[PDB]
């Protein structure tokens, strides 16, 4: 009957218990301890300015209504258990559209100490807004933020940490690496305060840096311009009695820098400013004209 | 709230000295405990580093090895035991608690040893 | 580790005027740098912690700033009680300490 | 303890309130202040003629059912109980498709006040549908709008207000748009007609410019040069027909 | 009035976790199946769209009742408090059932215990299409249906005389092909579960060869 | 104090009321006067044959057993009321994949009336199939249908009959 | 009757079941078995790095708790008491988008056996990311896989 | 453009025998975008008939 004292435990334990009241609502401010673990870094879309993040988001807070005393020490619950207590709010600033997985179940996880302390775990996907400066591309880096908090809870009430050295609680998996045009450089966090017009919230941020791969762009659009203008240049050894052979060379050779310089911008978001690719292709326009 | 550390101890060079840090008004285990070292006239030195709850460890290289660190969860202390003492070890030892971001809000009286 | 070079070494200033304390982190430590005033033969006393964030029972004179790898701390209008040595620490990876930093009159 | 004081309070409130009826059910309007912080423009699509926007959609109103005297701080409590008092029925008229956003939990906020203030957030995306006329296309300005209506309130048991009627929109300056430019947004109250009644409706517009560097880079120069390749053809001697020939279809062709 | 009181009788200490007749004999139930459109038949994704009208019967000495009313005629309230059968479309890549303006569903149920349940259905069905002599090719590929828990013993299907009803043909979304007849079968399939009845209903379909000609030969 | 009157009103209202009964069930046909207002006539696709079209539906029919005497001569009554009485279950003949809007709730609308009647009117945005005969195209025209009607009340229990005069009531 | 045997049996069986605790909560683990029935795969996409897959994912443990000898047959029950009987948290973690298919009702199977045994069964559809080395591409050979965890 | 061919002299026929080639090319393209706008329909539209037409009088 192990299961049965288990249920009573249980059932006391949630008996006059308020999950819309935080723990210490009135006399203290809790205090949430973050991790994170990336099981996977989504590819980055140039175009729409965004990257897409798969976690493990780990959560770590202290409620003195759920002390308990029994033959265990920890209690492994089923995710349902977490409806029923308060949690945390957490939610991503920059966050464009995130997914908790819950296939085949809510991918959750509970466990209550019986000193009071909650782990509180969630699979999740997340996309992010990361703008970028696109002045050096294809030759430029990016830092791509991840900014959380809570929602409705002000400084005051409830404020987040990290739960082991900052330098040490975001974790990338070694395998878990989907950019095909990105190197990941490495990870930064931090934290700080942002002042809303609703109070003022904490704030923990991370920087993901990012270096492209110039090697797509090199084949792609470099390598052809070269070609290009090569082919273009081969025209003045040509004799000057056959103006056909040098006349089709020279359109030939505008036509492909047409085409190339149609082609290059498809790739990239529709902004204002000329990039170094741009500035290459304008340069390599200018020779095949001469 | 409170921090209070073992009082000065006189060894002798290659010994082993246990010292110990009390902690009143709150649980060892909510935090980290930090073991410092300050030699005469000089900067504040990391020793090493324990998580009560889980009982890890982790120290500086510098350290590693001629320093252990314990707790015990029932009296609310913590332990540093220092052996093959050598006389660069005479220093003054501050228990210290992490707090709001990792800032060491709240540290003991120190305790004062010295190998002759 | 992260090596904290805080300087100057030391330093001398009457009473009633503006000093200003820096600390140099050699990688890049967010705002997780605390500053620490040691008073002879006591235990030092956390006065700044993030980066600008006074300890509950600092007076308001004190104020830090800074972030990435450069740090201050200015005591405007210095009093008599704070002849003190001033350590600045990092605690975005396992905490190292400033050489420290000496104030006389 | 504070706490049990607070949740006996708070099952007071909760202990016959009835969701079905509007603060002021039978007297005089109630009235609803809204505020929106604008976090992004996304994605303004000429081919769908919609735009989409994140905000922090915040709306303020007071219910004496939910006054309370015993405990002097204000009350946040967790979202979920916004599914047992009533909210206004505020939605957008011209949205296409939108959503709250529900990670880790949903994006909404709920702060009571003793006096009986409710403060009600949301965080939002909708895809609002924004007409554009694109006779100037690309040196043409658009002004697309969202409309905020209560769909079953008429204007005698709900009123709108913009609270502050100047900053109630906050963080247009801070958006950055790659291909537009917010030249100015406008605030307006209005009433609207149907034929089951008359409605409180609110107006946030914006005046977007088209930037014209990426034009010109992608389709203006092109055809200005091959105009000029065009060109080249007399100077070359007029006895030789293939070379012109070529010259002319390539240009046409290109 | 005494329209509830039969409702609530029928209900009361009735269990809709058990099947009609859990321990006796298998549940029989007859499908109909009016086909409103059948949609376009995309190659690249070897699929069809097609939307239909699903109706299933089957008896439940439970839902008996004595009254000068003969046949109770409800919306979906109930649907969901009696027991209904958990039939799936097996080669479906996605489905859906209809909500707007309320669930499309329907719930008779007769005085001898007769259920009569009907429900609209879009469903976009795999068949993998041989494209040998594309564009002069012509496929019958079909929609599949059985009980996803029950095996031959629990449940078991038949169509009725006549149970597949097309509508006109005219305003269809078939533009490569033209829909020539159709077919029912019934099988009995082996998987790790058990020996499930399934249901087949075969559309002919014929390309039609007027796009192609002039877009490539 | 208005609100234990009027919860009192409603309480009353829908005790011993069955929702699966249509109104005059036992001796009556339903009658649902229906009437739409379209707010936009989305794009028409050529493609996928279909076009999108968003509207304000409303739906009018008379209930004896929510007869009420109070104060009010008309209850504007919450969203949520709507779920507790019978509804007609109108559906799109023709309709592909229709959507009702929850933002930033559920966008109905159920105005109860002293002596019965019911209005209920909901956004929605429908997509409908438009089948074209492309002869003429581009220079072709279109009679795009939009057929709705009850799902599961045939003619003998629910009939539907617009509101205003046909040529004003859409 | 058989029908009221059946009932008062599983109206036992469901009394006063803890959803919360797994069976032998606090005993050894319970050992799960895994059965997997490839319908398709249906997108192997290189643009996305990843490909569709249909399966009858089922799973198989024994709950003593869920144990009956009155009736010597199978209870396969309406797959609305799964929401009241404890099931494994499998998730799959390389799945970018998945669901259970809904149509006619959820795609899912519960029987149960006179030893405790359940049987737990679903139809789902996983999007799984898919790593793909293209270097010898088109003369390539791709090696993708479904993680299954709890 | 196909027409304007007539003007040239019979001297230079790579010159006319360009302008039919990439004529009729332009046409075959045009074709093809035209019918990439309409859902597949089986049988033949105006825009098909002009379309066709027009491919007729290029390689008359
Ligand atoms: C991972 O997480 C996912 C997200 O959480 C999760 O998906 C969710 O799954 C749940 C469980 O299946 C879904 O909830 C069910 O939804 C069914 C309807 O499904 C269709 O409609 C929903 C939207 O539902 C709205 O509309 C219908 C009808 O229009 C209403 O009935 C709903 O209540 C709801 O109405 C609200 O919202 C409207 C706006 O949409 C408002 O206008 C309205 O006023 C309300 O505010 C769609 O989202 C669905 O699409 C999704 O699912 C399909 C599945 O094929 C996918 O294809 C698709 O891509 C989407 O993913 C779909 O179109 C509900 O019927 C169901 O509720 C009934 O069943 C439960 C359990 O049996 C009952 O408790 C409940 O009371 C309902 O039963 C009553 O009503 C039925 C009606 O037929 C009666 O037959 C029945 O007898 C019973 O009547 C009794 O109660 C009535 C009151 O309820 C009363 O009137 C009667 O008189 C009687 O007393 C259930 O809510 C949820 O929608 C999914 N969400 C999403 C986003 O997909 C996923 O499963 C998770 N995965 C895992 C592995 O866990
Ligand atoms: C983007 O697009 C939107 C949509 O068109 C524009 O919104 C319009 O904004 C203008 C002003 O910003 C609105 O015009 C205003 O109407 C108010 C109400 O009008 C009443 O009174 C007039 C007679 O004065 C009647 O004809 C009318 O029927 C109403 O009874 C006026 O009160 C406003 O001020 C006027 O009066 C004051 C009096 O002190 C004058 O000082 C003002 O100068 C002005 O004359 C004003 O006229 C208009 O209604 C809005 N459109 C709609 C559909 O409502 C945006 O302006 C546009 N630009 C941007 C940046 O978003
Ligand atoms: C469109 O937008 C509308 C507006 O919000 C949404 O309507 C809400 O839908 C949710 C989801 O169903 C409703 O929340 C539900 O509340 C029900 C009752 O809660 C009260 O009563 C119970 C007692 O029965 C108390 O325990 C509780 O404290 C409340 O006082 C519950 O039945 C539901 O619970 C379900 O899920 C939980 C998850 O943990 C399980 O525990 C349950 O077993 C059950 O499965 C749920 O909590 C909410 O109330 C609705 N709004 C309003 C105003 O009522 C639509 O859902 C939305 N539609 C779409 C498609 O987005
Ligand atoms: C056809 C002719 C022969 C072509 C053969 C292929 C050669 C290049 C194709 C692969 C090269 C490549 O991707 O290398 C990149 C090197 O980047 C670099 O550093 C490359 C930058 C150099 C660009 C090319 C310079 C040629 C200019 C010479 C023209 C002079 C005019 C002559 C009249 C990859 O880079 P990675 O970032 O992926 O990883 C490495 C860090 N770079
Ligand atoms: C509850 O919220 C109200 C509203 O913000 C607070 O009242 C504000 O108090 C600040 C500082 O005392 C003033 O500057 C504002 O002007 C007040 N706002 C209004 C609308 O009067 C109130 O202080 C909060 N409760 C507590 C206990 O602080
Ligand atoms: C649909 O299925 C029914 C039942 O299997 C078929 O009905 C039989 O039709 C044949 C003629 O082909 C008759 O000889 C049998 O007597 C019928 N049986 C019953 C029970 O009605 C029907 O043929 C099928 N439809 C087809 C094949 O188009
Ligand atoms: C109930 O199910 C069990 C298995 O789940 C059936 O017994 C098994 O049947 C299979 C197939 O014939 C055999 O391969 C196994 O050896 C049998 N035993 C076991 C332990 O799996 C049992 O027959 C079913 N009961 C009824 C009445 O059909
Ligand atoms: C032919 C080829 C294959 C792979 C990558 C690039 C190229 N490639 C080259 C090598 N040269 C060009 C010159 C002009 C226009 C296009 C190309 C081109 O596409
Ligand atoms: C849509 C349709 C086409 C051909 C034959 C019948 C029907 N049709 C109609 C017209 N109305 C219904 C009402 C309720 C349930 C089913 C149907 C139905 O199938």
């Amino acid at each position: 009957d192990n299961t049965t004292v288990f249920t009573r435990i249980l059932d006391r334990l949630l008996d006059g218990y308020d999950n819309r009241l935080r723990p210490g609502l009135g006399e203290r401010v809790t205090e949430v301890k973050t991790d994170i673990f990336v099981t996977s870094f989504g590819p980055v879309s140039d175009h729409d300015m965004e990257y897409t993040i798969d976690v493990f988001f780990r959560q770590s807070w202290k409620d003195e209504r759920l002390k308990f005393k029994g033959p265990m020490t920890v209690l492994r619950l089923n995710n349902l258990m977490a409806s029923k207590i308060w949690t945390p709010d957490t939610f991503f600033h920059n966050g464009k559209k995130s997914v908790a997985h819950n296939m085949t179940m809510p991918n959750k996880l509970l466990r209550i100490t019986e000193d009071g302390t909650l782990l509180y775990t969630m699979r999740l996907t997340v996309r992010a807004e990361c703008p970028m400066h696109l002045e050096d591309f294809p030759m430029d880096a990016h830092a791509c933020p991840l900014k959380f908090g809570s929602y409705a809870y002000t400084r005051a009430e409830v404020v987040y940490e990290w739960t082991r050295e900052p330098a040490r609680s975001v974790v990338v998996a070694e395998d878990g690496s989907r950019l095909n045009q990105y190197d990941l450089l490495g990870q930064t966090v931090d934290s700080g305060i942002v002042q809303s017009s609703t109070g003022e919230y904490v704030v923990m941020t991370t920087h993901f840096h990012l270096k492209r791969k110039i090697g797509y762009f090199v084949i792609q659009t470099y390598l052809p311009c070269i070609m290009t203008v090569i082919l273009s240049q081969v025209s003045f050894w040509l004799n000057r009695e056959s103006v056909p052979a040098r006349t089709v060379f020279g359109v030939t050779t505008v036509l492909t820098m047409t085409t190339l310089s149609i082609s290059a911008r498809n790739s990239l978001p529709k902004v204002a400013y000329a990039t170094a690719m741009d500035w290459f292709i304008a340069v390599c326009y200018a020779f095949v004209f001469s | 709230v409170q921090l209070q550390q073992s009082g000065a101890e006189l060894v002798k060079p290659g010994a082993s000295v246990k010292l110990s840090c009390t902690a009143s008004g709150f649980n060892i285990k909510d935090t980290y405990m930090y073991w410092v070292k300050q030699r005469p006239e000089q900067g504040l030195e990391w020793i090493g580093r324990i998580d009560p709850a889980n009982g890890d460890t982790k120290y500086d290289p510098k350290f590693q090895g001629k320093a252990t660190i314990t707790t015990d969860t029932f009296s609310n202390t913590a332990y540093l035991q220092l052996s093959s003492l050598t006389s660069e070890d005479t220093a003054v030892y501050y228990c210290a608690r992490k707090g709001l971001r990792w800032a060491m809000d709240y540290w003991g009286q120190g305790t004062s040893v010295t190998v002759s | 580790n992260i090596v904290m070079t805080q300087s100057p070494k030391s330093m001398s200033m009457s009473v009633g005027e503006r000093v200003t304390l820096s600390c140099k982190a050699s990688e890049y430590v967010g705002t997780y740098v605390s500053w620490y005033q040691q008073k002879p033969e006591q235990s030092p006393k956390l006065l700044i912690y993030g980066a600008s964030n006074r300890y509950t029972g600092v007076p308001d004179r004190f104020t830090g700033s800074g972030s990435a790898t450069d740090f201050t701390l200015t005591i405007g209008s210095v009093q008599a009680e704070d002849l003190a040595d001033y350590h600045c620490g990092q605690s975005y990876s396992y905490p190292t300490f400033g050489a420290g930093t000496k104030l006389e009159l | 303890s504070n706490m049990s004081l607070v949740k006996e309070t708070v099952d007071r409130l909760l202990k016959g309130y009835d969701i079905r009826l509007r603060p002021d059910f039978g007297g005089p309007p109630v009235a609803v202040g809204m505020n929106i912080d604008i976090a992004s423009i996304d994605m303004v699509s000429e081919v769908n003629m919609d735009y989409t926007l994140t905000m922090y959609f915040q709306q303020a109103w007071r219910d004496k059912r939910l006054s309370y005297n015993v405990i002097p701080l204000n009350l946040t409590l967790d979202n979920r109980v916004a599914d047992q008092l009533w909210v206004p029925d505020t939605y957008f008229l011209n949205d296409k498709k939108s959503f709250v956003h529900g990670v880790t939990v949903k994006n909404r906020m709920i702060r009571l006040h003793p006096d009986g203030t409710v403060l009600y957030g949301l965080r939002i995306t909708t895809t609002a549908a924004c007409m554009m006329d694109l006779r100037r296309y690309p040196l043409d300005e658009q002004n697309c709008t969202l409309e905020i209506e209560s769909y079953g309130y008429t204007t005698d048991d709900i009123e709108f207000y913009w609270r502050g009627d100047d900053n109630a929109v906050t963080g247009v300056t801070k958006i950055e748009l790659p291909q537009f430019s917010i030249v100015d947004y406008k605030l307006i109250t209005k009433k609207v007609v149907f034929s089951t009644g008359s409605y409180p409706r609110l107006s946030l517009s914006f005046k977007l410019k088209r930037n014209i560097g990426y034009f010109i880079l992608q389709t203006y120069m092109p055809s200005i040069l091959i105009t000029i390749l065009s060109w080249v053809s007399f100077w070359i001697n007029y006895d030789a027909s293939a070379a012109r020939v070529a010259l002319g279809i390539t240009t046409v062709l290109t | 009035g005494d329209v509830t009181v039969i409702l609530n009788n029928l209900l009361e200490g009735y269990d809709n976790k058990l099947r009609p007749d859990i321990g006796v004999k298998p549940t029989l139930i007859h499908t109909d199946m009016y086909v409103n459109s059948i949609g376009p038949v995309n190659a690249i994704n070897m699929e069809y769209t097609i939307d239909i009208f699903f109706a299933q019967t089957w008896y439940d000495r439970r839902l008996k009742f004595n009254s000068t009313i003969k046949v109770l005629r409800l919306n979906s309230n109930m649907v969901g408090k009696i027991w209904i059968p958990d039939t799936f479309f097996r080669n479906s890549k996605k489905a859906d059932a209809h909500w707007i303006t309320t669930p499309n569903r329907m719930l008779r149920i007769w005085n001898d215990g007769r259920v009569l349940y009907t429900l609209r259905l879009t469903i976009d069905a795999e068949c993998q299409l041989q494209l040998h002599n594309f564009p002069m090719d012509e496929h019958s590929c079909p929609l599949e249906f059985s009980s996803y828990g029950y095996p031959r013993e629990e449940i078991v299907y038949q169509w009725k005389r006549s149970s597949v009803e097309v509508g006109d043909t005219r305003s269809w979304r078939l533009y490569q092909f033209s829909f020539v007849g159709l077919r029912n079968t019934t099988e009995v399939v082996k998987t790790t579960s058990g020996d499930y009845v399934v249901m087949s209903v075969y559309f002919d379909l014929s390309r039609r060869m007027g796009y192609f000609t002039i877009q490539t030969y």
